[PDB]
């Protein structure tokens, strides 16, 4: 298993969240942030690639978020910039396998981290 | 005169209402398909990637009770095109890596049938097939590569093969066929077995080629060049004990060239994990080789960092170093190639 | 009964009628595809390509309502061109590169009908796939390599996949002799993956490698090693010999890039350090350091206290080096063994 | 009746009469043909043969009138053998050199019928497509591959072409892994085409690629840099030690003249010095020019107070100006690729 | 135009146009030779490889002919048919003599394109990768030049029944694109093309010819080989500044450089095919070892000189140490005139 | 005049009710198949791989009567289509590897009838065949090897096969050239060969290839004898100079065992001695007796007039007994 942990959540502008990884990471080469509030579907934000640096985004926080990574420490970080009263969600983050589906569905993901709640 | 069209009509009442999807006798009996096998070519044997290759004509037979016939003659070959129609078995070749079925000109395939309802259908193929092989005795060793097929769909109970005169002259060999350079074909064997699998029980023809190594090449490649190296690194022992600079260059020259040999040597073969015999040579001679050094800086040491008492070594060297590797070198052939 | 003329009109009245467009229970619930694999070989595989050679036996199993029959008690075995003729699932391998299913005699396909419906559609298949490897830990690593399965153009609506007989359905993992490799462990999954066209059925047939040391201790290690001790033969001979010193240094700095540009043929070019690349730079600073020993003290010599300090120099790097490569050595394997 | 029939005469009134020689809506208005892909992965990168392999799920997407049907609700998922029995779009890649669509089991072609006639048209391939690449700079170089679509026999008048969701019509960027390239951006381009036989649309798909100099930093930079150092234990070493001096000199010469020839065996035979080969020029002169340093010192302390001074003053200002320019050099040649 | 109609009366036109049509038939057998307009487009060229003496070219190869069978009246003047109509209809058999192995582009459907005219004419075009035997002379290895060329025309039709022209005659028929100089040791001069007749044991043929002109870039060899080759015999040099009394420090000189020049000849062996006989490049190599070898029996002598009647003999140095420059100076002056003029 | 309908139905009837499945004269005497080839070219012949590959027009002649018309003068060219609807003889090459039709634009093929029935059927052809060498006079040798020209399936009482026009049936091998041979003889065959399902009828294409020596003299000998003659400068410098007569003894040694490894990775792995080796080998010997020598004056020295009257005499003996080995070499191998 990849255990996943998250951190820097909380009540707010601008913020920042942080998700690390262990364990046997190669396998998982992509990671994803997903959030979800209560009575609704949840919902795609990012994803980064280890070792590759490319990232995607959904289309609600274009150019005010950024996903960026340190491959060395094995975390993940989300740049939560530029932040609007409907971005109140718990900012689950996860990890793909290789060879899964599409990026923007959290079915294709296996572990997913604790989901730390941020309120605005 | 009129042979071009009476067999027309008797070749065409054959094929209608015939079904080619269905295995003769399917309900009653199973089918025989006697077989055998000439092989006009055999090589070459890449062990680098455990395989080797072998070109045969492929010849099965069996009888259809829905193509006999009767007519002015006993015995009619035909063209390919009708090979399509008919029922021929699903045979391959369970071992085999990679295949050519050759056309050239036409599809290389005959058909013939007799009277009788019997058939003889014939194919030239070239197989490239697994052939595993244990290395631990690589430059002497020996192998017997196999070739195992039968019926891919039809198990035991449909269709069974057999060799078509039972006995080993079933499958023969070309004189001219050998186109192996590094092995001698010293003998062949020829089987049948039943299997079990997954999808039912089956019959498998097995033939076995046995094959002996040529060591003429490893001999003047790596051999000589090893004990060439191994004298050269003892002729250093009359050279006087203070030229320290040549004394040197010998013993670190000519370690580095059996590190090369060592490398090169391995830089063949399947890349299997452990030691061969090839290894259990060069690595020794590399001893012998390293020792030899080391003979010299012990000296060295007993006299620029200290001399009638301690001359001796270098005269014991030129003596006891010979004889050692050359016992060493005799019990390694009467081991390995009297096996 | 079962005379070959009731059994050609009872397949042609299924075959009859019979649409290929339209899979089984079309409009209705999916078709249960049982999947099942007996593994034939792993004929190689390679980190500069970063993919694998499989040979199988692959099967599927459904049920097809249009091609049940009543009164032939047999299952019927048919010539594999029916194939052609029949609704087959399009399953295939996501990860491979370039596959191919075997021809020789004639294309490896079986199909398998039996009274219920039920079709055993099977095939040999041989498939170079992908597998890409965690080469920081070179010679000491582990290794996952995965085969998925896949429908190409059914979703979950039409297809579900599952493995028949469950971990039981993959067979002949148990005989898979690699050179380099061993299978630790196998197991099978199963699960729906999504794209936005819609959720897709999914096998997976996962191997744990782990690897063989024996050849890189013969080939990498060993002389690595070797050279290093050899180096430390300059410490015994004499400071005055200038000549030998010098030529014991630079042979031996330059057969540890010898060895480098060996193994810059064996791997892709990779951005990281490897673990073997990560020793052989500890091998070169010993014997780089080996010479810049000599350098300093042949300074000291000739640039009466200097005599003893070349003198006292050499005692220290006799000591030192020999121990601190020892050192040097035992925290290296123990780093790879214990994580 | 029984809908297992009533889809089977459905399909067979689809296609009964069916041209396929003729284009959707021949003579009329041309057929809009948007397309995506989703890239499994580039196998590979090759200098040496100027290309690179791609693997996609290659998809298209027209409208054909003749293929609209009524009374099922369902979006018809046909066997892909029905793809022998309809028109489909002659696009092709123009840059292609060797590709397949994969065949394993049965040939990876998907068709998906709706209602109101629109087909989606899918195919898994491989394709090696032809990428030139300006090595002057390598290995500090990044390249610029594309794949070039295009319609064969159907000009503009005909056929037109689009990216069907714009910028997010190219998914799997994401999941391209290579040894030497990291991916920086891909973009995205359609365009008309004008030859002799008329005006052809055209999609390009472009990646921009990166190279990781980690690599070369170990087999190739680390080798010079420690050989060319070691050119220097030669100044330390007593002159009196000619067989020394020169045996430690020559053979620094001879290692570098090997390097410099040996990795160009492993890239293509280009006709012009790149970076790399200016750093192998520029170690070459340190490593030569500090064997002329032991050549005059020996004149000097041989053949020409002179013996004494000149002799040691020569070889005493070699240990801080080689180390010194060398540094000197290796600064600017950083600073001029790297930084500029 | 007419557009609800018009794919209707055209499938009408087409079933009416080619049923009843013969392809085994050349168009106007038995009353007219049978003149096929050929034209070439580049797509790219190269790369070439001289060790199997061959290139590749990238080509849209595009053939035009009146066949009188298909004239037909619609409702527009010219029919992009799918190119399945190709194994319906009758088209040339043009083959290229100099191809070893050629690709048909058939990816997502072949790579053909077959239009249809009103009063008959065929345009029928197709994408090719043919990889073509170009011999080639290596006299001047790396400074040579060639001309590779493109042989094509009818297999199964003589010269008196099918016929081959240039579409806009000879120089306005072969276009190269600007970016199809695929090349990465070679710079493609220009192009000539030009007509002909052979005689076979099956009669005669009518051949289109294309050569395309080579020059060899000679940057590559200088930094690969010329300046490994100058530089050991500049290397030799250097130890007649050595004393002489330094025995085995000028012996290294010698002997390093002649391994340095005995790898550096074997070096070439992977450049270039298994030729019999002795290249432009070859001459250097072998006059610098010349210098090298040479360099060592200075050493030789003047060892035996001064060790047998020890001196005067240091002139022996002078001479060798200025007149080896010099005569090595005037090499390169007289070599490369000779072929770079060339 | 406009007699192109007329030539549709004359070949509809010729085609309507003809058999593929059966051979021309079926029942009745053997067809007589008649054979041209015209060599385009033949490409690398590898000693590795013990083949060479060929590139050639193939052309076959027999006569089919069901295939006869009388109102057509011409001789009627077909497209290559045709050729799957008639029968043609299953001729196959029994020693090839690998080959195909060429394909370029329409499969190679040439079919033409003519009024009396006779059919040519012409192919464009690439194959590679096996051609094993006898590599122990090697690069010194002659190689002799051929293609095998053979009915697969129809026995000498179905088909027989001839060259048209004896020895002038194929043509072009005068105009080849290849880098490391030169073609000194061919010859065309006839014969049949016995199998256990019967006789059947061959043709044989041998050609005798005779090696460029021009390429190994540069490559091969000429590096080897200047090692050796570098290995004499030893005996003429001065027998003190340990450090120097050994480097350059030495360096010799490590450059013929250097060459030989260079050669014989690219060549097949025969057990015997070629040529060369028998040359490497006997220049090894002088290259290791040279470095031998030096550690054997020292001996003598270090124990002086003896030391440098052996000196002196192998300054002449050694380029002497060379110089009788190279005679003996080349007299043995070229002259006789
Ligand atoms: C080589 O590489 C592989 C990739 O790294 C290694 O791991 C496998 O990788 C695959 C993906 O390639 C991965 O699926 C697989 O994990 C097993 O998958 C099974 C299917 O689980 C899916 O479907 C379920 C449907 O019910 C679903 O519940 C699963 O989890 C989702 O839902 C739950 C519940 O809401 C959520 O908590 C979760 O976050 C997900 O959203 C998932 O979608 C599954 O059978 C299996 O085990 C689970 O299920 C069992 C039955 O219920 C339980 O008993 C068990 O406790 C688990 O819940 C795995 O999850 C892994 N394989 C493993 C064993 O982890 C390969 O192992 C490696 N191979 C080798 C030889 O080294
Ligand atoms: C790899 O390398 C390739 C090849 O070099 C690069 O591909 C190039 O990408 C750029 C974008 O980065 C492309 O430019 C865009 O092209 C389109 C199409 O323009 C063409 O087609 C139009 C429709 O027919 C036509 O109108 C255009 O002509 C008009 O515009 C030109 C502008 O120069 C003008 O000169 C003419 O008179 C016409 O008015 C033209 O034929 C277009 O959508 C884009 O326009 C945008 O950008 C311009 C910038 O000025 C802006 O004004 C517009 O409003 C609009 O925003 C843009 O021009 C280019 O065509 C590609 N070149 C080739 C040869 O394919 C690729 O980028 C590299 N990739 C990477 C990852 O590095
Ligand atoms: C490369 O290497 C290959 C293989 O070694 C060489 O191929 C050989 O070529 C020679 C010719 O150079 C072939 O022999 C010739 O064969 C014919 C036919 O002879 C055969 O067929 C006859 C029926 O048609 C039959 O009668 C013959 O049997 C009689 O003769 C033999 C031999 O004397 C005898 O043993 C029998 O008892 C019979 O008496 C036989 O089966 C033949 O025409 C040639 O000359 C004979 O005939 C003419 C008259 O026609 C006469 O003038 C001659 O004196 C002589 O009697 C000759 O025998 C040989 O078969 C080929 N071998 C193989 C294996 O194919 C090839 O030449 C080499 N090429 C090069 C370029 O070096
Ligand atoms: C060979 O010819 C046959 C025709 O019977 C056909 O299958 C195909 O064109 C070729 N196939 C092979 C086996 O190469």
């Amino acid at each position: 298993q990849v255990q996943l942990v998250e951190s820097g959540g909380g009540l707010v502008g601008s913020l920042r969240l942080s998700c690390a990884a262990s364990g046997h990471t190669f396998n998982y080469p992509i990671m994803g942030w997903f959030r979800q509030a209560p009575g609704k579907e949840r919902e795609f934000v990012g994803a980064i690639s280890w070792s590759g640096g490319s990232t995607s985004y959904a289309d609600s926080v274009k150019d005010r978020f950024t996903i960026s990574r340190d491959n060395a420490k094995n975390t993940v970080y989300l740049e939560m910039n530029n932040l609007k009263p409907e971005d109140t969600a718990v900012y689950y983050c996860a990890a793909k396998g290789r060879y899964s589906g599409g990026l923007y569905y959290p079915t294709n993901y296996d572990y997913w981290g604790q989901g730390t709640q941020v309120t605005v | 005169n009129d042979n071009i069209t009476i067999f027309t009509r008797i070749l065409d009442g054959l094929l209608d209402g015939y079904d080619n999807r269905l295995r003769p006798g399917l309900g009653e009996r199973i089918t025989q398909v006697r077989t055998d096998i000439y092989v006009t070519s055999f090589g070459p044997v890449s062990d680098t990637e455990m395989e080797y290759t072998i070109d045969v004509f492929f010849r099965q037979s069996w009888k259809d009770e829905r193509l006999r016939f009767k007519g002015p003659m006993q015995r009619l070959p035909l063209n390919n095109l009708l090979a399509s129609k008919i029922w021929t078995p699903d045979t391959f070749f369970h071992n085999g890596k990679k295949s050519i079925a050759h056309n050239m000109t036409t599809p290389n395939k005959l058909l013939r049938l007799e009277d009788d309802g019997t058939l003889l259908y014939t194919m030239r193929l070239t197989i490239s097939a697994e052939c595993p092989m244990q290395l631990e005795d690589f430059p002497m060793d020996a192998h017997a590569c196999p070739l195992k097929f039968g019926s891919y769909a039809y198990p035991n109970s449909e269709v069974v093969y057999v060799w078509t005169n039972g006995s080993t002259k079933s499958v023969v060999v070309a004189e001219d066929g050998s186109r192996l350079n590094q092995y001698h074909l010293m003998g062949q064997t020829v089987g049948t077995e039943n299997i079990s699998t997954s999808t039912g029980e089956y019959t498998i023809m097995t033939a076995h080629f046995h094959l002996k190594r040529k060591i003429g090449y490893f001999v003047i490649q790596t051999y000589l060049p090893c004990i060439m190296t191994v004298i050269l690194s003892q002729v250093s022992f009359w050279l006087n004990r203070e030229s320290v600079p040549a004394r040197t260059v010998f013993g670190v020259t000519t370690v580095l060239t059996m590190t090369t040999l060592s490398i090169s040597a391995r830089n063949s073969l399947p890349k299997v994990a452990y030691a061969t015999a090839m290894d259990w040579f060069i690595a020794v001679c590399y001893a012998f080789v390293f020792s030899a050094l080391i003979e010299f800086a012990t000296v060295n040491y007993f006299t620029k960092s200290q001399a009638a008492s301690i001359s001796k070594i270098d005269k014991m060297s030129r003596i006891v170093f010979p004889v050692l590797f050359g016992t060493f070198n005799l019990v390694y052939w009467a081991t390995y190639l009297n096996r | 009964p079962g005379n070959m003329s009731f059994v050609k009109e009872t397949v042609d009245k299924l075959l009859k009628g019979y649409d290929i467009r339209l899979r089984p229970d079309f409009g209705g619930p999916p078709v249960c595809v049982g999947m099942n694999i007996d593994i034939a070989s792993i004929d190689m595989v390679s980190e500069v390509n970063m993919d694998y050679t499989l040979t199988m036996y692959f099967q599927q199993y459904w049920r097809d309502k249009r091609l049940a029959y009543s009164g032939i008690p047999l299952n019927l075995t048919l010539d594999n061109r029916v194939a052609d003729q029949l609704w087959v699932p399009d399953t295939y391998f996501l990860n491979d590169k370039k596959s191919f299913v075997h021809g020789v005699t004639v294309k490896n396909r079986m199909i398998r009908l039996h009274p219920d419906g039920t079709v055993l559609y099977g095939l040999r298949i041989t498939t170079t796939a992908a597998c890409m490897m965690d080469l920081r830990r070179y010679p000491l690593d582990e290794q996952n390599c995965t085969l998925e399965i896949e429908s190409y153009g059914y979703t979950t609506d039409d297809i579900e996949f599952y493995w028949r007989g469950g971990d039981k359905a993959v067979t002949g993992v148990e005989r898979i002799e690699l050179p380099q490799f061993s299978i630790v462990e196998h197991r099978l999954v199963s699960r729906n993956v999504v794209f936005a066209t819609g959720a897709y059925p999914r096998l997976s047939l996962s191997f744990r490698l782990k690897r063989n040391i024996g050849y890189f201790i013969l080939q990498t290690y060993m002389p690595s090693i070797l050279i290093t001790i050899l180096s430390w033969v300059s410490f015994w001979i004499n400071y005055d010999a200038s000549a030998a010193r010098v030529a014991l240094g630079i042979t031996t700095v330059l057969t540890m890039t010898t060895i480098n540009t060996h193994l810059r043929e064996t791997l892709p070019k990779i951005p990281y350090v490897k673990a073997i690349d990560m020793y052989l730079m500890g091998c070169f600073v010993f014997v780089f350091l080996a010479l810049l020993e000599y350098a300093f003290v042949n300074y000291i010599f000739f640039s009466e206290l200097y005599k003893g300090r070349a003198a006292a120099i050499d005692r220290w790097s006799r000591i030192v080096f020999p121990f601190t490569f020892s050192l040097f050595n035992l925290v290296y394997w123990l780093y790879y063994v214990n994580s």
